[PDB]
RNA sequence: CGUACACGGUGGAUGCCCUGGCAGUCAAGGCGAUGAAGGACGUGCUAAUCUGCGAUAAGCGUCGGUAAGGUGAUAUGAACCGUUUAACCGGCGAUUUCCGAAUGGGGAACCCCGAUCAUUAUCCAAAUGAGGCGAACCGGGGGAACUGAAACAUCUAAGUACCCCGAGGAAAAGAAAUCAACCGAGAUUCCCCCAGUAGCGGCGAGCGAACGGGGAGCAGCCCGAGCCUAAUCAGUGUGUGUGUUGUGGAAGCGUCUGGAAAGGCGCGCGAUACAGGGUGACAGCCCCGUACACAAUGCACAUGCUGUAGCUCGAUGAGUAGGGCGGGCCGUGGUACCUGUCUGAAUAUGGGGGGACCAUCCUCCAAGGCUAAAUACUCUGACUGACCGAUAGUGAACCAGUACCGUGAGGGAAAGGCGAAAAGAACCCCGGCGAGGGGAGUGAAAAAGAACCUGAAACCGUGUACGUACAAGCAGUGGGAGGCACCUUAUGCGUGUUAUGGCGUGCCUUUUGUAUAAUGGGUCAGCGACUUAUAUUCUGUAGCAAGGUUAACCGGGGAGCCGAA
């Protein structure tokens, strides 16, 4: 009725998880405590991504190599094979999670069920010799 | 399981249906906690377009100061500044997430499928004119001492439930944590329920 | 509202009973029934309390919770005085149940 | 004289309150040569301040609103005004001294005139402009250093701080001699992303895009001749809606406690009206007010209408493109942009561009110009706040930017609360006394009497308990003896202090070692020092599992990121 309710406000919703006792951050409160790393610890922190270097000075060093085409796009049998069905060369890849902004790709047998499916590509491996073969299609 | 509906007359039984998501105790307490503040006032910072004309302003020497409009702000030096400390986002709020925020999301409406809990009520409900008549209905339920708790439906905002105590209506479509629970309790509808599956 | 042109009925104070116009209305929320008053050490007639005193706040003050203007309801108290240039008032002042 | 306590005091903490601040949000947004902003001096019967006006001086007139009382904050004394309807709240007009852009000339507010520059020009200042102000936003120029690089000359801080000139309420850009995933996109900004990628760099530290995509918002058009005219231009009439502010009005029971209920208990009621305030204590139904409706103001932008007026033909802009010398600046690299000196083309049967140069494709055509829309503060009005609470919060809840300091620029406090009502101590005694004291009165309470709520600690006086002028020093613990004093915690069970005896060298940092002739503090209270986003790497807990998460922007999105050899 016309009384305090017993509770009906705001405090309510729920608690991350667990029993968050005061906002995160805290660590050694207010006052003097630990909290940090003694000794030479303070004015500036003590690594910075490098070294002496005794490690980086000259090791078995490399170099920066030229940006390549950006191949490597897995095609796999199978996920290929127990969906659509006929047609699936350059042109209907959208469909399923095969399209880079850039080219190229390959096929990784992960299963072997047959479909027998034909599958273009512009790239082959073993495997892609296999199958779509003893199945039938044509690779290019 | 089954979630026993209840038509105008608070019948025992109607349809069925359900939520699946592990209940939290644990995800329906604070978070609107963190609503009801986080929701009320929150400096960011940087959160803003303003920038500097640098010199030539005005014929007078005005620093080129994150300006905007009419008055600085970013600047830690002007107020409604970014503060120059370290870790809190907004003023006096909960710093944390999207999915835990979500996850109670989901949660709640898991809580629905409890026993000390709601109930589901009949699309009819949402024809109910007078509000007379949802106290009623509210009676026969054995829940109008939910009235502390809260209450909502689905389709449009209910007028006629509007009115009654701490009553905040909303549609199943938009409903926040908040809603689904008006303090880790709530109430709803039919139709409701299967808006919110999505 | 209470105005100084309305007629007032004590109910409460040793003054229950006495009728007569309002004198004016302090912001404190105190009136001035005209009628109300004291008698002053050389004996004139100025409204004021009761006790040993300098200088002084005039007027007898009454509180509005005690007094009776108009009042719809099973009381005691009976007639009373009043604006009527507004018309829309006069309407209100017609209804037993407004004014 | 040591300690504890008691009564009173000092002092002002604390608790409660707060007519103030702090923060956020919505709305609204310019003022001045018909002489403003600001300042000075005046003005009310008495008025010193503040406020309002200004010599028609806290005011005059008109209309509307409002309403019977009122004569600002000050509730004084006297007096006066109002129903020939004032006070009070809103449009328009009149008046509007002198200086001040002032501008005749001089001048620390005083004395005599369009000053100075400039345009038109009947060259007469005759007709006009500029010359100032304004919180910070946009644009155009000039341009550091401390500092980082743990040194420093590039670099970095900076194109920042500071200097100059100018606009608006908003500024800049802009329809492509572009982009360059192409049978493609296709004006320009801005947001997200692409990227921390390409690129730059003692390639050391650091520095750092763009195309595209997803969105917001969309509008395209002007210069020689021929011809002719519904674009434009001039003028007229003249809103809706919306936004801001203001405005209309009735109603209170029973029992108990109390000085009084807005209490407790019982019963009942309203709600397109589950804001707030007031009223002798926690009142949604006692009063205002809130729904509701009305009115005023701003908006005034627009639309309609009168007279104006299409369209066609050809070309298309050189000290430029470009080259050389010397610099500035940029992410700009032989591949950014601009300045200065010198040199210097061709023309669409031409030329430029697609991140190196020169001959062969695709795209587009400079060296002329304009262009709506997409946001940004907080002076001002209103609202809100798990914000602070008067050694807190704005320096300012109290005369504050006042008192006060400095030649000046400039600097800069402290001080909140009587009581329901003042109802604020009548009368009497005392005294040098409107001081004060006693007595007495009011009230629930003055153990509220006026820097007056509550009122602590340091501390003062007195007094109480107990010592105490042979006594040795941490000033205790345990044991046993002495007593004195008190039996609101009856039980051979305790307190106050204490005589005597056995032991006992305050407390804190630095240092190998400090009680230490090592440093710091006279005492007290209050004050007084690891925090933000992002990214990376671990850990504990929890959900679901090769899938998983989205960002801008929409409850959808999957761009994109990481993982999957």
């Amino acid at each position: 009725n016309t009384l305090s309710p017993a509770e009906g406000s705001k405090k309510a919703g729920k608690r991350l998880g667990r029993g968050i006792g005061s906002g995160l951050g805290k660590t050694g409160g207010r006052g003097h405590k630990g909290q940090k790393s003694r000794s030479g610890g303070g004015v500036r922190r003590g690594f910075e991504g490098g070294q002496m270097p005794l490690y980086r000075r000259l090791p078995k060093f490399g170099f920066t190599s030229r940006k390549a085409a950006i191949t490597a796009e897995i095609r796999l049998s199978d996920l290929a094979k127990v969906e659509g069905g006929v047609v699936d060369l350059n042109t209907l890849k959208a469909a399923n999670i095969i399209g880079i902004q850039i080219e190229f790709a390959k096929v990784i047998l992960a299963g072997e069920v047959t479909t027998p499916v034909t599958v273009r590509g512009l790239r082959v491996t073993k495997g892609a010799r296999a199958a779509i073969e003893a199945a039938g299609g044509k690779i290019e | 399981m089954e979630l026993v509906l209840k038509d105008a007359q608070s019948a025992l039984t109607v349809s069925e249906t359900t939520f699946g998501r592990d209940f939290n105790e644990a995800l329906v307490h604070q978070v609107v906690v963190a609503y009801a503040a986080g929701a009320r006032q929150g400096t960011r910072a940087q959160k803003t377009r303003a920038e500097v004309t640098g010199s030539g302003k005005k014929p007078w020497r005005q620093k080129g100061t994150g300006r905007a409009r009419s008055g600085s702000i970013k600047s830690p030096i002007w107020r409604s500044g970014g503060v120059t400390f370290a870790a809190r986002p907004q003023d006096h709020s909960q710093k944390v997430n999207k999915k835990m925020y979500r996850g109670a999301l989901k949660s709640i409406l898991s809580e629905l499928v409890r026993q000390d809990r709601l109930i589901v009520v009949e699309k009819f409900s949402v024809e109910a004119p007078k509000t007379k008549l949802l106290a009623q209905k509210l009676k026969d339920m054995a829940l109008e001492d939910v009235l502390i708790i809260t209450g909502e439906l689905d389709e449009n905002l209910f007028l006629a439930a509007r009115n009654l105590h701490k009553v905040d209506v909303r549609d199943a479509t938009g409903i926040d944590p908040v809603s689904l629970i008006a303090f880790d309790k709530v109430v709803m509808t039919a139709d409701a329920v299967k808006q919110v599956e999505e | 509202k209470i105005r100084r042109d309305d007629e007032v009925i004590v109910l409460t104070g040793k003054d229950k009973g006495k009728r007569g116009k309002v004198k004016n209305v302090l912001s404190s929320g105190k009136v001035i029934v005209e009628g109300i008053n004291l008698v002053k050490k050389h004996q004139k007639p100025v409204p004021a309390l009761n006790q040993p005193g300098g200088i002084v706040e005039k007027e007898a003050a009454i509180q509005v919770s005690n007094v009776a203007i108009f009042n719809a309801a099973t009381g005691k108290a009976d007639r009373v005085g009043f604006r009527f240039e507004d018309g829309k008032k006069v309407r209100f002042f017609k209804s037993n149940s407004e004014t």
